[PDB]
DNA sequence: TTAGTTGGGGGGTGACTGTTAAAAGTGCATACCGAACAAAGATAAAATTT
DNA sequence: AAATTTTATCTCCAGGCGGTATGCACTTTTAACAGTCACCCCCCAACTAA
């Protein structure tokens, strides 16, 4: 269920936070699910350009009318940001779009990985599909495919409380520490920009606004603070050993290491690689009796690079494409 | 550890208090009798004792149990981690020593043969701390024969013990202790 | 040495002390039980201390004088443990475990009567009295009452010990007055023949006049449909094999040798490789590794046996008797073969568990048969049986093979009982773990001994499917490279997977048939399930005679391979392949920063698929070459509905065009007058060019293109190459060769043709629906009425769909225009076939998508939209086509749903008499096995407490009933063809026979269809369902609802079935 | 490697006879986590929800 | 009771997730006193095969 913004002061504060860069004025803002179009009006008020990736056509003409005589500040592209570049391989239906076509339409030119940030995406995560969106974004980030092909793009979105706590887990908190936390802490710098209760937004259903006071009391039962987080991809993510070709092996290693949480690192290295596990633990500077729950993400990346840098053995991994889809 | 002695002990059970309290009476009755027999008669009257005595002993035991629950809870908090290490090391050593002692005893009860005698054990036996000092200097040998005579004695002892060793393996199979082979 | 003397005396004293202590009061087996009842304990004490010649024999009578749901997992495991100890002859262990469990109160609860009965029988087989009396004390203290089996065990013990007549007679009147009968005692299931012989001796010691009931002639089936098959009045000309008797006996000896060896080795058909240095070095390394692995496996097995035995000595259940069943060398060789058979991609852990346990049971059964002495009896009986099937030999009175087999007097066939599922899985898990830890291999293979660290051969990795994770065992990559480099020329097959060299054993009962020694099942099912077998056993013995005879008839058909087709297929396979013709290509011929991976992954996937296809083709072609100059037989069995499937999986006649083209009948027949015409029409049918044309036009077209047939027969691979344009190219080539040989001969009328001719049936499901409903409109459409031109529904549906597509494309839809002419009978066939069976739009869309993907010329970008459009149009076109079929389908589905609501699975009986049950149930809880590597999650089939799956029971009742009706028709046709001397083999709805006998086979098919559907199937089904489910007096309202639903059957229409006899295109 | 050998002298457990109750171990049972990405659709049952 | 939400999808040729916490019922262990007395372990050295 969508949750648009309809509070004027909240819209103004969010606009100020989004345009929190006095330097580099013209950030082209990619917005999702504009809804009523109040945050959009606030964003044009401050002067920044906007592009609306509207996922539904019921409220497109109002935004188009509001954008009349705007001299190109407001451009509406009917698209769903979370359906970009479908992997089915067939023809692309209008709700989805190909990233190349969209970015050619918008007139965005590719930049290298080490260059500056071209765009900024402002929006909200799916209500019930946060764990799907995070995985899809991670797969697109590590492989340098879809929108991440054109460079390093910030994605500023609202996330729920429980998923935020699971994402920002640390070895200090062993219960919530899992794979997705490791990959999203290795691949990006996550910062908390704002906090806001759930009731600040007005829930929209398929029929329309959720105006029944009975569910409003139920909304109190469903109330959870929605954190606004910022992800800027790290410049030094890719090294000689960790490349867009090797990311599958790293993902499988991370999933296998958390398959049996209450176990040591060597107990997994024995099942993953034929190399000497004790030698690798010695090289990465860790004791033999080291749990997998006591390893920071940097330790995991150092382990992967240390195994990959070995030149003694021709066969160093047991992962293969036959393991997938079986 | 000495810190383990510092931790307080659990309250004595009711039957034991009756056995301890009633002991000085029984040194008056018959002090020359074997304590094991005396334990039985106190137990025999613990069997015949009234229920009210058991009830009052149980009440006292419960009160002392709560009391001890309190002092031990307070005491285990104030101690230092080094004392934790001391107690854990001592208890692990105690369990290991208990396990080893039983294994050596089971083996000595199963009639395991002895190891062959040695030149030095024979020297000590001839000598008949203080001995360790005397045998030390005496060990230096100016006689090639002294080692040789010992070899013949070693050879004689080895042959008989090996015959026992091949023999001893048989009954362990007969009894069922095949793992000791 | 006084010290030595004192040591010796102390050791002697300690030895004496230990001996005295052991004599008066360590691990020792416990025999004397401890009983709770004080009176019984005192009785045991006084009986033990009464006298050295203690009245054990009289105490037997003293104890026997009084005689006033599903088991748990642990109970089943203990029962299996006791019976396996009985087989293995380790009775002291069973007695010790029994007394230990009798000690504790909680463990006392598990024991039941069967366990005590088994231990008593074990002790009786040796004749002991003291232990038997102890077990009697235990069973009496438990509060149980002795039964017939206990008294039989007592009598067997008394007979073996040659005891006097007094105690025997006393026990006799006691058992007689307690309400038991000796006749029931001599018919107990769990009594070996030796036991019955000893009991007979013991009884005849007292009463010599007592005699067992005499034997009687077997009864004959008297059903209406099967009356003519078993009638003794008429003229019968049964087929006889062409082979003489001596060769048939030698073939039986060879098959017995092969099955006793349990393995068969065949030479590979791959391209030979010259012996370079690298190949020889790899072979030496591989041999050394195999020897080391064998020794390690032996040592690990010994250690595991010791540990499991020590576990039992503490009173806990284990798998020691199961390990002791087979010799260590057999287990080691089995494990090594399984290791060699592992694919490079690896196999799941649970699959390795089901596989290692399945192979252990078969070898156990074969060893039991070999030791027990049934092998020699089977040899003698089979050698005397083969006189029926020999050309030179004769029988005094001809009869069916099963009737003769029983007429000689069959050996009493006793095989072993399947283990429970928990034991089956635990044994496989233990064996797989042993294989994993035992094997080791050097780290650097190509380099000899640079490093001495040893790495495991097999690893344990997790494979993640969505949220779920699965455990996978994967071979070390260097070992796979070594296997590839060595390139050994020898393959290994299991004796079950290879066609028999001798005529198959006749099916006489649901427990005997098919392979000579190896275990086989009449109805194939998952391992735990047993309902089908129970329903088969509880039926009258004379019900299944038709099914068994049909299976035996299909089994006794001699095959042979086609030399020329085999030679041509080897040329293409060994020389770069021909994937267009179905011969897979060699992997050497391969298609071969984020952009490079998107190509490498695709290339690797294509290479993997090609490699898998080539491996399967290699298996089939190696097996085919190994059987080049031999005659082989393929046995048969049924699925739970009744349809017949050959047992050997790799090489049978259900395969692709290569498999159906390599095979041909061993016995020939003169073509006669119409054989050549039937061959030409078969060639045209295989071509597929003419499918809506009458027979005259097919024959005329065959005569038009005779030059192409002759050219393709003369120069197959270097000529005009006409034969590759057919729908089935390889079969067409063989038919062309047959036709060319027939034509070029002097007199074509006398030619001997070994090639089967296929006659198949159009819209079989709708042909049965229209017969059940007697719908004239439906009947005329499916070729049930005399017509001059073939008619099919599928072409009409295709035409209507194309018309709708044309109208839609007129208005400007892109998807309508893209598939302008790709609409064909092929895409809509399966959908309009299964629409009446209960397919949903999801299934239809998936089927249409599969066909469109298989087109290979349709623009693949539009597959999704095309599938949606096509399925929508097909379901729109079929809105009002079938009426009576849909009425019958609705009635069946509603009845099945209402039956399945109340917790009872659907059952019905086929018109022949075979009982059928649907095994669909809901498994709420899944079991696990705690262990070292991991915990396997399995499904406990064989649980009747689970509720029925109302979705599956309603969905499958309409399709399954029609399949049972088709199998019955096939069986009747085969039985009535066998009397006329015809050779008949079938594929579900396709019937094969020689060229000259096609007219007779067609006549029999039509007559048997009419006779089968003359009976009122629907009314009988309704009556059976009412008597079975509705008659139960649980609730009046539920039974009333079932009665109202079931008692209303669709009315029959207006259609006489006698017109089917004149229908030319009913089968064509 | 390590543990078992002989001499007097020293000490520490356990053998014992005996009950009492808290702490450990054993075997089954249910529940929740991973919600590995990879568009979209139609229909009718199966389950919760109020 | 009636609605909403959630789930699976024609049959057959023989299929199944793996790990970590938490609860309960039950049997089996160990520590708590009392005195007697024997065995085992040093103490401090010295060799040697299993
Ligand atoms: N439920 C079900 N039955 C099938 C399926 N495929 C085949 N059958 C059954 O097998 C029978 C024979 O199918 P085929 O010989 O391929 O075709 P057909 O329906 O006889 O029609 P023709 O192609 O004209 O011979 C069908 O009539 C069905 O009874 C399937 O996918 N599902
Ligand atoms: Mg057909």
């Amino acid at each position: 269920f969508k949750r648009y913004v309809t509070d004027r002061r909240l819209a103004e504060t969010l606009a100020q936070i989004y345009l929190g860069k006095p330097s580099r004025p013209p950030h082209l803002l990619l917005e999702c699910n504009p809804g009523p179009g109040i945050l959009t009006q606030a964003l044009l008020e401050a002067g920044a350009k906007v592009v609306a990736l509207e996922s539904d056509k019921t409220f497109i003409p109002h935004l188009e009318s509001l954008g009349k005589n705007l001299d190109g500040k407001l451009r509406v592209i009917h698209c769903d940001f979370f359906k970009l570049d479908p992997r089915s391989g067939g023809v692309i239906k209008p709700p989805a779009m190909s990233s190349r076509g969209l970015f050619k339409n918008l007139g965005i030119e590719a930049v290298p990985w080490t260059a500056d940030i071209p765009l900024k995406v402002v929006g909200m995560f799916p209500s019930r599909g946060e764990k799907r969106a995070l995985w899809k974004l991670a797969y697109d980030l590590y492989s340098c495919t879809s929108i991440y092909k054109f460079g390093r793009i910030e994605v500023n979105m609202f996330i729920g409380e429980k998923e935020f706590q699971k994402l920002m887990a640390d070895p200090g908190n062993p219960d919530l520490y899992h794979v997705l936390s490791v990959i999203w802490q290795l691949a990006c710098e996550i910062k908390v920009l704002h906090m806001e209760p759930w009731s600040s937004f007005d829930i929209y259903t398929r029929k329309g606004p959720l105006e029944n006071p009975k569910r409003r009391e139920l909304l109190d039962q469903l109330q959870q603070k929605l954190y606004l987080i910022q992800m800027i991809p790290r410049q030094n993510l890719f090294t000689k050993n960790l490349t867009p070709m090797n990311y599958n092996i790293f993902f499988h290693l991370l999933k296998h290491c958390f398959g049996r949480r209450s176990a040591t690192v060597i107990d997994h290295l024995r099942s993953l690689t034929p190399l000497d596990a004790r030698d690798i633990l010695m090289q990465i500077g860790k004791q033999e009796d080291e749990k997998v729950v006591n390893m920071h993400p940097q330790d995991f990346k150092t382990l992967f690079e240390t195994i990959e840098r070995s030149k003694d053995c021709a066969y160093k991994w047991l992962y293969d494409e036959t393991l997938e889809d079986r | 550890s000495s810190v383990l002695a510092s931790c307080p002990k659990k309250p004595v059970s009711s039957y034991l208090r009756f056995s301890k309290e009633q002991l000085p009476i029984f040194k008056a009755q018959n002090p020359d009798a074997k304590t094991t027999e005396l334990i039985r008669r106190i137990a025999q009257r613990w069997r015949e004792l009234p229920d009210s005595k058991k009830k009052i002993y149980q009440d006292a035991y419960r009160a002392e149990w709560q009391v001890y629950k309190e002092e031990i809870s307070r005491f285990k908090e104030q101690l230092t981690p080094s004392q934790i290490m001391s107690l854990e090391k001592e208890i692990m050593d105690k369990h290991l020593k208990r396990k080893a002692m039983t294994k050596k005893k089971e083996l000595t009860l199963l009639g395991k043969p002895k190891r062959p005698r040695s030149a030095y054990n024979v020297y000590v036996a001839e000598r008949f701390q203080e001995k360790l000092k005397t045998v030390k200097e005496n060990w230096k040998n100016l006689s090639d024969s002294e080692k040789e005579l010992y070899i013949q004695h070693a050879k004689e002892d080895e042959t008989r013990y090996h015959n026992e060793m091949k023999s001893w393996e048989e009954q362990m199979i007969e009894v069922g202790r095949k793992d000791l082979l | 040495w006084a010290k030595i003397l004192e040591k010796d005396k102390r050791t002697q004293q300690m030895r004496m002390q230990r001996l005295k202590a052991k004599l008066q009061m360590t691990r020792r087996l416990q025999v004397e039980p401890r009983l709770l009842s004080k009176q019984m304990a005192g009785c045991l004490e006084d009986c033990t201390r009464q006298a050295p010649e203690s009245p054990w024999e009289e105490q037997l009578a003293r104890l026997l004088q009084e005689a006033p749901a599903q088991l748990s997992g642990q109970q089943q495991r203990l029962l299996a443990f006791f019976k396996c100890c009985l087989l293995t002859d380790q009775l002291p262990l069973a007695h010790h475990l029994l007394v230990v469990h009798h000690g504790q109160r909680q463990k006392r609860k598990l024991l039941t009567l069967d366990m005590y009965n088994a231990v008593m029988l074990g002790w009786a087989r040796q004749g002991a009295f003291k232990e038997l009396v102890y077990v009697l004390f235990m069973v009496k203290d438990a509060g149980l009452t002795p039964d017939l089996l206990s008294y039989a065990a007592a009598l067997q013990c008394m007979g073996r010990q040659d005891q006097d007549a007094g105690t025997i007679e006393r026990c006799l009147e006691q058992m007689s007055q307690e309400g038991l009968k000796l006749q029931a005692l001599f018919t107990a299931v769990l009594l070996s023949e030796e036991d019955r012989a000893t009991v007979l001796k013991a009884v005849h010691k007292v009463k010599p006049t007592f005699s067992l009931p005499p034997q009687l002639p077997p009864p004959v089936n008297t059903s209406k449909l099967l009356r003519d098959v078993y009638a003794k009045d008429g003229r019968v000309s049964y087929p006889k094999l062409h082979l003489p008797l001596k060769t048939l006996q030698c073939l039986f000896e060879k098959q017995l040798h092969m099955e006793l060896a349990s393995r068969v080795c065949v030479v590979s058909v791959e391209k030979p490789t010259l012996p370079s240095k690298e190949v020889k070095h790899a072979r030496k390394t591989l041999k050394t590794l195999r020897d080391q692995w064998e020794k390690a496996l032996c040592r690990a097995l010994r250690e595991t046996k010791n540990r499991l035995e020590r576990e039992v000595y503490e009173g806990r259940f284990s798998l020691y008797p199961f390990l002791c069943l087979l010799d260590e060398r057999e287990v080691v060789r089995m494990l090594l073969q399984v290791l060699q058979a592992l694919p490079a991609q690896g196999e799941s852990f649970t699959t390795l568990a089901r596989e290692l346990s399945a192979r252990t049971f078969s070898r156990h059964v074969v060893q039991r048969q070999r030791v027990s002495g049934q092998v020699q009896a089977l040899q003698n009986h089979y050698r005397k049986y083969l006189c029926l099937l020999a050309s030179d030999a004769e029988v005094p009175e001809p009869c069916l093979p099963r009737q003769y087999w029983e007429e000689l007097g069959a050996p009493e066939a006793l095989r072993e009982q399947p283990w429970p599922l928990p034991v089956q899985m635990e044994l496989g898990k233990l064996l797989a773990e042993m294989l994993v830890q035992a094997t080791q291999m050097p780290c650097s293979l190509d380099k000899p001994h640079r490093s001495s660290r040893l790495v495991p051969v097999l690893y344990h990795v997790y494979s993640f499917r969505n949220v779920q994770q699965i455990g996978i065992l994967k071979p070390h990559p260097a070992y796979v490279q070594l296997l590839e480099k060595a390139a050994e020329p020898t393959l290994t097959f299991e004796a079950v997977d290879v066609p028999m060299l001798c005529p198959p054993l006749p099916w006489t009962s649901p427990h005997s048939g098919a392979f000579l020694l190896s275990p086989t099942k009449l109805m194939r099912t998952v391992e735990g399930a047993t309902q089908h077998q129970e329903l088969l056993e509880t039926c009258p013995p004379t019900a299944l005679h038709g099914a068994l005879d049909a299976l035996t008839q299909l089994g006794n058909c001699a095959w042979r391979v086609n030399g020329r087709v085999l030679d041509l297929v080897l040329q293409l396979f060994q020389a770069k392949g021909c994937p267009q013709l179905g011969v897979p290509a060699p992997p050497s011929e391969a298609p071969q920063k984020a952009e490079l991976r998107r190509e490498l992954a695709h290339c690797q996937k294509v290479a993997r698929e090609m490699h898998s296809l080539r491996a399967e083709a290699l298996y089939r072609l190696s097996l085919a070459q190994h059987l080049r100059d031999r005659v082989f037989w393929l046995p048969h069995n049924m699925d739970f509905r009744g349809r017949t499937y050959p047992c050997p999986p790799h090489f049978n006649h259900l395969g692709s065009d290569v498999a159906r083209a390599l095979l041909e009948f061993a016995q020939g027949r003169p073509l006669g007058p119409h054989g050549l015409d039937w061959l030409k029409i078969h060639l045209v049918n295989l071509t597929g060019l003419k499918k809506r044309e009458p027979l005259r036009k097919r024959l005329a077209f065959a005569e038009e293109v005779m030059d192409d047939i002759l050219d393709s027969a003369d120069q197959p691979l270097t000529g005009r190459k006409w034969w590759m344009g057919a729908e089935e190219p390889w079969q067409t080539l063989a038919c062309c060769m047959e036709v060319a040989n027939a034509v070029r001969a002097s007199d074509p009328a006398a030619y001997v043709s070994h090639l089967p001719v296929h006659q198949d049936g159009s819209c079989n499901g709708l042909q049965h629906y229209a017969a059940l409903g007697r719908d004239s409109v439906g009947a005329a459409s499916v070729n049930l009425e005399p017509s001059d031109v073939p008619q099919d529904v599928y072409s009409g549906v295709a035409a209507q769909v194309e018309v709708f597509r044309r109208q839609d494309a007129q208005r400007g839809m892109r998807v309508a225009q893209v598939l302008e002419g790709f609409i064909t009978r092929k895409v809509v066939k399966q959908t309009v076939m299964t629409v009446v069976y209960g397919v949903t739009r999801y299934g239809g869309r998936l089927q249409i998508e599969k066909r469109l993907r298989e087109l290979s010329d349709f623009p693949q970008e539009f597959v999704w939209e095309a599938s949606h459009y096509l399925v929508r149009q097909v379901f729109k076109s079929l809105q009002e086509m079938f009426s009576g079929t849909r009425a019958i389908q609705h009635w069946l589905t509603e009845s099945a749903r209402l039956i399945s609501h109340m917790g009872s699975v659907v059952e019905w009986v086929t018109p022949l008499g075979v009982p059928v049950i649907q095994p669909y149930r809901l498994d709420s809880k899944v079991k696990q096995i705690g262990g070292g590597i991991q915990s396997i999650t399995y499904t406990h089939n064989g649980d009747i407490s689970r509720k029925p799956n109302t979705r599956k029971q309603k969905n499958g009742f309409p399709p399954n009933f029609i399949h049972s009706l088709d199998s019955s028709h096939m069986m009747l046709t085969a039985l009535h063809c066998y009397r006329k001397g015809l050779t008949f083999v079938s594929v579900h709805d396709c019937y094969w026979t020689h060229a000259a006998d096609v007219s007779v086979m067609n006549q029999v098919c039509r007559e048997q269809f009419v006779r089968l559907h003359s009976e009122p199937i629907l009314q009988d089904l309704s009556r059976f369902l009412v008597k079975r489910f509705c008659s139960e007096p649980q609730k009046i309202l539920e039974a009333s609802q079932l009665k109202e639903t079931l008692q209303a059957v669709p009315k029959p229409g207006a259609f006489d079935l006698e017109q089917v006899k004149r229908s030319t295109y009913f089968f064509s």
